[PDB]
């Protein structure tokens, strides 16, 4: 699919993902949720080739849920991101690789810190205060480089995110039909239903 | 008592199937002998054709493994031919892979290793044969190397195999105690064959006709077997002195 | 590969390896399951031959297969881990392909199938394990309790027990459990489960484990003190 | 054919016991005693080498105590060669986990994996089981200091103090008598050596007949240190605790 | 004891009893023979007529391998067919790689090694047949006989089955009385006589005679069955000698 | 005794007991007869029921338009061997455009049965077969034993009490071989042959099974009221 | 020990004969075929009163036109049912039609002798397979672990089989109605069962051309049990 | 065919004994005596060349074998089993170490690999244990000189000095009295020859005794010059003459 | 480069009546501008009152007809000589064709 954004503020991680699904000529859907909850305090958004995106995301979801039941314990965001990176690094030298890029937003309950990981289809992982995939970063990073502070509130993060989406809606040729925004903090995962 | 049926240890640390394979070795009731000259290696073996319906030219326990290596076998002919075919395949493969003729001692080691495997792996039985390999090696000279069902092998100055091996062995021992050298000091292979036949006659106490013996000779770059008429010429020379 | 037929018929039509697997279950610590009107309780015996045990880290007798289904067992402990792992994997596979968690009956049918397979496959022995599988189907408030055994047969039970001295506690349950009126509350169900184990256990101290499963993935294990209060109240009514 | 010679290593007895597992446990009861004691500030591992010689090179010798990673160690009782097969597998499993999740493997997960491998040899394959019992001493940030044991059946359990090998019945009774929950490592060191000194089949307990190890947070600040004791260091702790 | 319950086990003698028991099945079978002549070989076999309902000349026993080798055997007939099937595969692969038809001594070892391989393991049973076979190659005529142990030698004449002792004695007379050799047509006549004489060990039921031959002059070095007038002539010669 | 535990073991007298025990299963089976002339070949089979509520077990199986067999012994083993014959007949037609010779079909059945008598783990087949067919050399009848032995005959019988039918055919040999161009009379001879093996029971309409193949006659099986004409 | 595929001196496979003994220990199952349909009935035989008897599943649907009842080691039947269901559905996929009852039965029986040293032993369960097709009408088959299957007008398997089969010998005729068959199965089950027959320890089912395979409600069977009691008291 | 023995031939008996391993140790006990002694600047391993026949050339049978340039091995028990273990040990030193790290394995790790092979013949399907005990002597940069014993079970132990086979019990007592931590290599060779004389019946000379050392680097045995860091093998087999010279100072 | 396909021309026509059906085809077989045969039958009686033609690449066409005729034979063996109905034959041919989905029979089939 198209635009996926992430920002890590003081006490939470915010992921924004576009709603459009386009089959070449027509926009088949304008309410698509490009995300999967891996564990109560870990969320993964995704974009790439059709079919492979959902197949990969649900495969990861199933594996993390399996780990959670086996050990009666939630893996740290760092541990989940490492597992995901290895799967993609394995995939890139396969017969037919997963063409999928992901952002992993999680709140570490042990360290009481939000964490945002950016991983591309090659298995390239980086931890960032804010990240994106595709052309999204080309439009938004200059705004984030200017306004971002590590001590921002969740509300200030949402406002900076609105400014990013407005710039995307102005200068991007494609109509991505707005974004679904989700917040990951100490209390878990919730969706902002008005954006 | 299934420790006697397959190749596993008995309470005394023995392998009975290996020991019984040594006993099958003497089933043919044939004795063989090998000696070294200056330039050659000679091997002789008794030949017994008990049935008149047999074609005597096909009855043989001496094998031409390669151009340079010969092999005499003590044991039943099926196991003998099994070992022969394998030795021929191993010798040919060696030359293809490493670019030079397989040495006699190296082939002996290889067949000995194969035999060792049969004493350790349960599904394979030992072959009831003793294999005496002979050649004139390009590095070591005249060579005799002998393998058995235990997977043991060693080089020899001279050797004997069969039901009456001890009589032949002692006879050979006594000769080398006199001469104090590791070989038969003779120029021609013909006289080394004559020495071999003479000392077998002395040790067994029996006379031989041309059809009672089988002879193999190894020289530099070839191993060959003698015909009945070649052996007859050898027997005539022995009788004339 | 090792292909030997270990589970075979005898002249009288018995498969002894399967029957001997049941004898391993008979040796295992007692396990009991009781379903109320709106809950299921799983009780387990802990043999007090082992003290100096670290109870924090020692493998617990009741295992979650998913957030809504649990599994307890009697028999070989090592064998039970293999069945638990397979069941957990199948539970996640079901969610992945059907987009709905397993029903209690489906999960039971799977575990029972694995057990049967190990009774007519070459080179393997049967599991020395019987299981009690309990929980609630997704979006359903009807309690579920099933039993499996080494042969692979399975069935549903209003109340059931397995393991050593299970003949005695089944005797108790058969005269104390009324089908027309099952234990209406959590309290009543836990009380009847602790009572049934007290027929067999010894000291009501760290020898009894109790796990309560309610609808909508509400599963909790009772502590020593909470169980100790049931143990206290039962005997004070008995002194009469 | 071949069926004639098959011992059938993975069958139940009429009583529902696994023959080979039971007999492997009988083997382990003749091995040198190994003890593990867990304290609030660390874990102790103590083990007796089997009737040694004066010509054995002790300072380069290892038969009882093995390192699995920087946080987990094991004490061995049984066939040493069998143990090294499993130990190498466990070392690989720990590294596989570290590569996958970028975190050190939790102690129980490593213990469960090795125990499952032991279980497999009792249910399928027609091979003999491993004649080994392990004591696992380890630390992770979830449960802290942990002691486990596993045996040829593949069953494992957690402990505050435990023994394997010879004279476990006598050893366990002595540990059950003197162990307390608020105990410290230095006290646990003394208990372990005193228990071995009383249960040993040898005439006296000396440095050359022992292997010793501690896992302490006695590592400078929030981290864990493994200490495999040297021969001279075992000699000193024997004098300190008043056994020699 | 117990050494005879499993194949490939050496007894304390150094014997393979299972192979010796396979020989008993061979000795129980009908008589078959082979005669080496001046430029070829002749094969003959006794076929017991168990009932009138057997169709005459239909249940053919002698088998051809390639186009120049004949095979006959006594003992378990299916085992013999299995050995000939393998022989046909061996002969085909030899000719595929080397072009020339397989020489008889080469073919002999291929059967020998295969039969010997069935004495190496307890997962297989030894062959319950002794096989007489041969033909003409570039070096002339060859006759072989192969036992359950894998043992084989070249022969001037060969015999196996229930009437082997009788047959052997008859073959030995021919070797002594003909040091110069026997013609192919003479060998067919003699083969008929020897089977008729060997039928005394199976005198209860009557039998059917079956003969084949490979000869350089008479069959161009190809294996052919003796039929019609030449077969009747041999039957007449045989019937005259027994009376 | 000590040598009947598996098929891979000879007895001290050179016998294979597992094969002999498999032969015994045929003797317990119901009687079936085979006979031929120069134009036609006929199978007659006495079918066996479990009880009065049950059906009568089918005995005859078609393999091709020109070939088929009747069974006696383990029925599932006949299904395996007849399936193999169907495949071999089929391979011959598809690859070589050639109807498989009856004699060659016998050779293939022999070799398939032999492999199960020389290897560990397996077991011999527990069924006997009578194969009839019409090919390029006329009518044929074969008898298959699970030892591997296959025999070409004018007539024969296998199963319980088969000796009575076999003696009758041995007497009638000169008569029934001459029944050319008359299918009904050849079947009559076969029905009269199988009657020499009956005791207590007689041939009824759901008891009798007949099959025929010939010069201008595809292999066809007759059951039910189609055999009332011959009762 | 001895091979799993070994023949006895009488020419029977030891393991097959021994599995037949396990089937004799199983709970009773009865089938009756009529021109109006085929009825299948089983004894549930719960081991304890706390066992919820409606979870005992010894009558099973294979397809809409084929049902099945089991007796013996019932756990062994699950893979046989799975195979039967797959074979029925697969044939419909390949041929756009219902599979013949005989053909389905033959496919199940092909699994039977696939054991050796494939599965390690024969199945320890017998099946009554009942159904309807256009060519041969209403049919009932008895599938054994030997690989053999017989067609029956009526058949009983399990512990009370020889007593039940003698009873079926007398009662069956070619003009039976479906209602008459239902009462007949109930009557004979009641005769051979240890415990007293009711709607909770016994189960009925049938297959008709119109409605297909149906397992009877406990309320429906209870009425047929009451109808049976009254007609037996009527003389 | 196919190997249908996929089950263990070594199993635990009711008493906890592994019979086949015990019986393998019995075979080792019947074997000819071999020994090893460690000095401060070297290690010596020695055995008797028990010739089966005087017509046999016993120089063609090597009981003491080079495994790597700095590691040697000797045995007691079944000769053929030893020969194949030497082949496997030489190969595993390359495949599992030298082809990975570009250097020869340290003594303790090569011993570990040989031990693993011997352990597997004790548990794998359709095989018996090896009927040999090995004594492996070697040197490496970080561990110095070392001596190890490997048994049929796969167990291995490091020694200052030891003996295996026929007269091992008496030989080990002899070594306990003579060994100290200040021995030079020549002293250890002298003690080795003294110890070995007690278990030998017949001839005792350079032709009937096989002896090798792990000592100083031998640049004369390297076969090439020009690389300063390559200084030659530490394993050296003593000649018949070299043994006889030390038998006069005996 | 080797081309596994060819074009043998030909035209076929199937018409369904009220109580009958015809399947017609020309008898000419060709490659490029040459005539291979003036009479090469292309419509076949497959048994059970079914006629079939697989037009296009004649090698694939002959292979498919041959395999369907074989399928009719085995349908009789496996299902007690039941007549293969036209609808059942059609579904069966779908599976024969889709079995080579990724290396297709280059033909247009009509029954």
């Amino acid at each position: 699919m198209d635009i996926i954004l992430g920002i890590r503020v003081q006490d939470s991680v915010i992921l924004a993902s576009s709603k459009a699904v386009t089959r070449g000529i027509s926009v088949l859907k304008d309410s698509d949720d490009k995300t999967r909850q891996l564990s109560p305090h870990t969320l993964m958004s995704f974009a790439g080739e059709a079919g492979d995106t959902v197949q990969f995301a649900e495969y990861i979801q199933a594996n993390i849920q399996l780990y959670s039941i086996r050990e009666d314990y939630e893996l740290s965001p760092q541990a989940v991101s490492s597992f995901v990176r290895q799967e993609l690094a394995k995939s890139i030298r396969s017969r037919r690789p997963y063409q999928v890029n992901v952002l992993i937003g999680g709140y570490d309950k042990k360290k009481n810190k939000p964490e945002l990981y950016q991983i591309d289809y090659l298995g390239t992982k980086v931890e960032l205060p804010y990240g994106a995939h595709g052309y999204s970063g080309f439009y938004t990073f200059s705004l984030l480089d200017h306004h971002y502070r590590p001590d921002m509130t969740t509300e200030e993060g949402l406002d900076l995110l609105k400014l990013c989406v407005q710039e995307l809606e102005k200068r991007m040729p494609m109509d991505f039909k707005g974004v679904i925004v989700k917040i990951v903090d100490k209390d878990g995962i919730r969706q902002v239903d008005d954006f | 008592g299934y420790d006697r049926h397959i190749t596993i240890f008995s309470p005394e640390g023995r392998l009975y199937q290996v020991e019984y394979a040594f006993k099958a070795t003497n089933q043919t009731n044939i004795n063989s002998l090998a000696v070294r000259g200056k330039d050659c290696t000679v091997v002789i073996s008794q030949k017994k054709v008990p049935d008149k319906l047999l074609d005597p030219t096909t009855v043989s326990y001496i094998f031409c493994i390669s151009r340079t290596i010969g092999m005499v076998v003590n044991g039943p002919i099926p196991d003998a031919r099994n070992a022969a075919l394998r030795a021929k395949a191993e010798a040919a493969e060696f030359r293809y892979k490493y670019g030079y003729d397989m040495p006699c001692d190296v082939l002996a080691k290889r067949m000995a290793n194969l035999s060792q495997i049969y004493t350790q792996r349960a599904y394979m039985r030992p072959l009831g044969v003793i294999l005496t390999f002979v050649s004139v090696d390009e590095e070591l000279g005249p060579s005799i190397y002998k393998t058995d069902p235990a997977g043991y092998y060693v080089g020899y100055k001279a050797t004997a195999t069969g039901p009456k091996q001890q009589e032949i062995t002692t006879n050979l021992e006594n000769h080398f105690k006199k001469s104090k050298i590791d070989h038969i000091n003779e120029e021609s292979w013909e006289k080394v064959v004559e020495f071999a036949i003479t000392h077998m006659i002395d040790a067994l106490g029996t006379e031989f006709s041309k059809n009672d013996l089988e002879v193999g000779v190894a020289t530099k770059d070839k191993f060959f077997t003698l015909s009945a008429e070649n052996i007859e010429e050898r027997l005539v020379a022995i009788a004339e002195q | 590969g090792y292909d030997r037929a270990l589970s075979i018929f005898s002249p009288d039509g018995h498969i002894f390896q399967v029957e001997y697997a049941l004898e391993a279950v008979k040796r295992g610590t007692c396990a009991v399951g009781v379903k109320g009107k709106n809950c299921v309780v799983l009780g387990c015996e802990r043999r007090s031959t082992l003290k100096l045990q670290d109870t924090r880290i020692t493998p617990s007798k009741v295992s979650k297969i998913d957030s809504h289904v649990v599994l307890s067992f009697s028999g070989l402990n090592a064998d039970s881990r293999i069945l638990i792992e397979k069941a957990r994997v199948e539970a996640q596979s079901h969610r992945l392909t059907l987009e709905d968690p397993v029903t209690v009956e489906y999960l039971t049918r799977y575990v029972a199938g694995v057990q049967q397979r190990y009774t007519q496959s070459g080179g393997v022995r049967p599991f020395g394990v019987s299981t009690l599988i309990a929980g609630f189907d997704p979006r359903d408030d009807e309690p579920k309790l099933y039993q499996t055994e080494p042969s692979g047969i399975y069935s549903s039970w209003s109340a059931q027990t397995i393991g050593r001295n299970s003949k005695t506690v089944r005797e108790f349950l058969e005269k104390n459990y009324d089908r027309k009126e099952p234990p209406a509350t959590v309290e009543e169900c836990v009380k009847l489960t602790v009572r049934s184990l007290l027929e067999v256990v010894q000291t009501g101290a760290k020898n009894i484990e109790i796990t309560v499963v309610k609808p909508d993935s509400d599963i909790v294990a009772l502590s020593s003190e909470e169980i100790n209060q049931y143990v206290t109240q039962i005997e004070q009514e008995k002194q009469e | 054919g071949s069926r004639r010679y098959d011992s059938r290593t993975t069958i139940f007895s009429p009583e529902g016991r696994l023959y080979q597992v039971e007999y492997a446990l009988e083997s382990i009861s003749h091995a040198g005693t190994a003890i593990g004691i867990m304290a609030s500030d660390g874990i102790v591992l103590a083990a007796e080498r089997k009737v040694t010689s004066t010509l054995l090179e002790q300072d380069t010798s290892t038969e009882k105590l093995y390192k699995l990673n920087d946080k987990i160690a094991v004490a061995v009782a049984g066939l040493t060669a069998d143990a090294e097969i499993l130990i190498n597998t466990a070392r690989i499993h720990a590294q596989n986990y570290l590569k996958t999740y970028n975190e050190d493997i939790p102690v129980e997960i490593l213990v469960r994996r090795l125990s499952d491998i032991k279980q497999g040899y009792t249910q399928h394959g027609g091979l003999r089981p491993f004649g080994v019992s392990f004591i696992y001493a380890g630390y992770d940030d979830r449960y802290g200091y942990q002691l486990y044991t596993s045996n040829p059946s593949g069953n494992y359990t957690g402990w505050k103090a435990i023994s394997v090998g010879a004279n476990t019945s006598a050893a366990q009774t002595l540990l059950q008598m003197d162990y307390k929950d608020d105990m410290k490592v230095d006290d646990a060191i003394e208990l372990a050596l005193k228990t071995l000194s009383k249960t040993t089949d040898s005439s006296a307990l000396t440095y050359d007949r022992l292997e010793f190890a501690t896992i302490r947070k006695g590592a400078n600040d929030g981290e864990v240190y493994q200490k495999i004791f040297k021969p001279q260091e075992i000699k000193d702790i024997l004098v300190k605790t008043g056994i020699t | 004891t117990g050494y005879d319950l499993s194949n490939s086990v050496f007894s304390p003698d150094g014997r393979n009893f299972q192979v010796e028991y396979a020989v008993k099945a061979v000795e129980n079978g009908t008589t078959s023979i082979g005669i080496k002549c001046n430029d070829g070989v002749v094969f003959a076999v006794e076929k017991l007529i168990t009932s009138k309902l057997l169709v005459p000349q239909k249940n053919v026993k002698i088998q051809v391998v390639d186009r120049h080798i004949g095979c006959v055997y006594s003992g378990l007939i299916p085992d013999g067919r299995h050995l000939v099937n393998r022989g046909r595969e061996e002969a085909a692969s030899f000719k595929k790689l080397y072009k020339t038809p397989i020489p008889i001594p080469a073919f002999a070892d291929r059967l020998g090694q295969y039969v010997q391989a069935h004495t190496l393991y307890n997962s297989v049973r030894p062959f319950g047949v002794s096989t007489i076979f041969g033909g003409v190659d570039k070096n002339g005529a060859h006759l072989y006989m192969l036992e359950p142990s894998g043992s084989y030698w070249g022969y001037k004449g060969a015999a196996t089955g229930k009437g082997r002792q009788s047959a052997k004695a008859e073959l030995e007379k021919l070797v002594d009385h003909h040091p110069e050799g026997l013609s192919a047509r003479e060998a067919v006549k003699q083969a008929a006589k020897i089977i008729y004489l060997a039928h005394e060990d199976n005198k209860e039921k009557d039998f059917e005679l079956e003969i084949s031959w490979c000869s350089l002059s008479e069959t161009n070095g190809l294996h052919k069955f003796v039929k019609g007038d030449l077969l009747q002539e041999a039957i007449d010669f045989a019937q005259k000698e027994i009376n | 005794n000590n040598y009947d535990g598996d098929t891979v073991t000879f007895s001290p007298t050179g016998r294979l007991f597992q094969v002999e025990y498999a032969l015994e299963a045929i003797k317990q089976g119901s009687v079936t007869v085979g006979l031929r002339s120069n134009t036609h070949a006929v199978l007659v089979a006495l079918k066996r029921n479990a009880d009065e509520l049950s059906s009568y077990q089918k005995k005859i199986i078609k393999c091709d338009e020109h070939m088929g067999l009747s069974l006696a012994g383990l029925a599932p083993d006949a299904r395996v061997l007849s399936n193999y014959l169907r495949q071999q007949c089929n391979y011959s037609s598809l690859v070589f455009n050639r109807k498989l010779a009856v004699e060659r079909a016998g050779h293939l059945l022999c070799d398939k049965a032999q492999k199960n008598t020389q290897s560990y783990g397996g077991r011999p087949y527990g069924v006997g077969l009578l194969i009839i067919g019409y090919d390029k050399s006329g009518a044929h009848l074969l008898e298959f034993q699970p030892s591997g032995n296959v025999t070409e005959l004018y007539g024969t019988a296998i199963g319980a009490r088969s000796q009575g039918a076999k003696t009758y055919l041995e007497r009638t040999l000169d008569t029934f071989i001459k029944i050319d161009g008359n299918p009904d009379e050849l079947i009559k001879a076969g029905v009269e042959a199988i009657s020499q093996s009956l005791r207590d029971e007689s041939l009824t309409v759901d008891n009798l099974s007949i099959a025929i193949v010939g010069k201008d006659t595809p292999f066809t099986i007759y059951d039910g009221e189609a055999v009332a004409k011959y009762i | 020990d001895r091979g799993v595929s070994t023949f006895s001196p009488e020419g029977r496979l030891f393991q097959v004969e021994y599995s037949l003994e396990a089937i004799k220990l199983g709970s009773t199952a009865i089938g009756i075929a009529t021109k109006e349909g085929v009825v299948l009935g089983v004894e549930k035989r719960a081991t304890s009163p706390l066992l919820e008897s409606d979870s005992i599943e010894k009558i099973v649907e294979i397809d809409r036109h084929i049902g099945c009842a089991m007796s013996g080691l019932t756990a062994d039947a699950r893979s046989m049912i799975e195979h039967a269901r797959t074979a029925a559905v697969t044939h419909n996929l390949y041929y756009d039609e219902d599979i013949n009852v005989e053909s389905l039965t033959q496919s199940v029986c092909d699994l039977a002798l696939r054991f050796g040293e494939l599965m390690s032993r024969p199945f320890g369960v017998a099946l009554l397979i009942a159904g309807h097709d256009a060519d041969d009408g209403y049919q009932l088959f008895h599938a054994e672990p030997s690989g053999t299957f017989y067609r029956y007008n009526a058949k009983a398997i399990g512990s009370g089989s020889e007593g039940a089969q003698a009873e079926l010998l007398n009662e069956w005729h070619s003009s039976l109605t479906l209602k008459e068959a239902e009462l007949l199965v109930l009557k004979i089950l009641k005769q051979v069962m240890e415990e007293k027959l009711d709607e909770n320890n016994a189960q009925l089912s049938c297959i008709t051309k119109q409605d297909g395979f149906k397992i009877y409600d406990n309320e429906k069977t209870a009425e047929l049990i009451k109808e049976l009691k009254e007609k037996e008291a009527a003389e | 065919m196919t190997d249908r023995y996929s089950f263990s031939l070594t199993t635990f008996s009711p008493s906890g004994k592994l019979g086949q391993i015990d019986y393998a140790l019995t075979a080792v006990k019947q074997g000819v005596t071999s020994l090893g002694i460690k000095a401060t600047n070297g290690v010596v391993i020695a055995t008797e060349k028990k010739s089966s026949s005087p017509l046999a050339m016993s120089e063609t049978l090597s009981k003491v074998s080079l495994l790597t340039p700095d590691i040697g091995a000797v045995y007691s028990g079944m000769g053929p089993d030893y020969r194949v273990l030497v082949d496997k040990s030489r190969k595993v030193a390359h495949t599992s170490y030298k082809r990975i790290y570009g250097e020869y394995p340290p003594t303790k790790l090569l011993v570990s690999e040989v031990a693993k092979i011997m352990q597997e013949a004790t548990q794998s399907g359709g095989v018996r244990p090896f009927g040999v005990s090995l004594l492996i002597a070697g040197h490496d940069e970080f561990n110095g000189f070392s001596l190890y014993q490997v048994d049929p079970s796969g167990s291995y132990f490091p020694w200052k000095a030891t003996a295996i086979g026929k007269g091992s019990v008496a030989a080990k007592t002899f070594l306990e009295k003579r060994w100290n931590d200040e021995l030079e290599l020549e002293d250890a060779i002298h003690i080795a020859l003294l110890t070995l004389k007690e278990s030998v019946e017949g001839e005792f000379n350079g032709d009937t005794i096989e002896l090798a050392i792990i000592g100083d680097e031998n640049p004369d045995l390297l076969g090439y010059t020009g690389i300063p860091t390559d200084k030659g093998p530490r394993f050296r087999k003593l000649t018949s003459q070299e043994i006889n010279d030390r038998l006069e100072a005996l | 480069q080797f081309n596994p396909y060819g074009d043998n021309g030909g035209t076929i026509l199937g018409i369904a009546g009220e109580d009958f059906a015809v399947l017609a085809g020309d008898t000419r077989n060709i490659t490029d501008y040459s005539i291979n045969s003036r009479y090469e039958p292309k419509v076949f009686d497959c048994g059970d009152n079914i006629v079939m033609s697989a037009n296009g690449f004649a090698a694939d066409g002959d292979a498919l007809v041959k395999r369907f005729k074989n399928s009719v034979k085995w349908y009789h063996f496996d299902h007690n000589d039941k007549k293969l109905s036209i609808n059942s034959a059609a579904r069966n041919i779908q599976h024969l064709l889709y079995g080579k989905r990724f290396f297709p029979y280059y033909v247009h089939t009509i029954i």
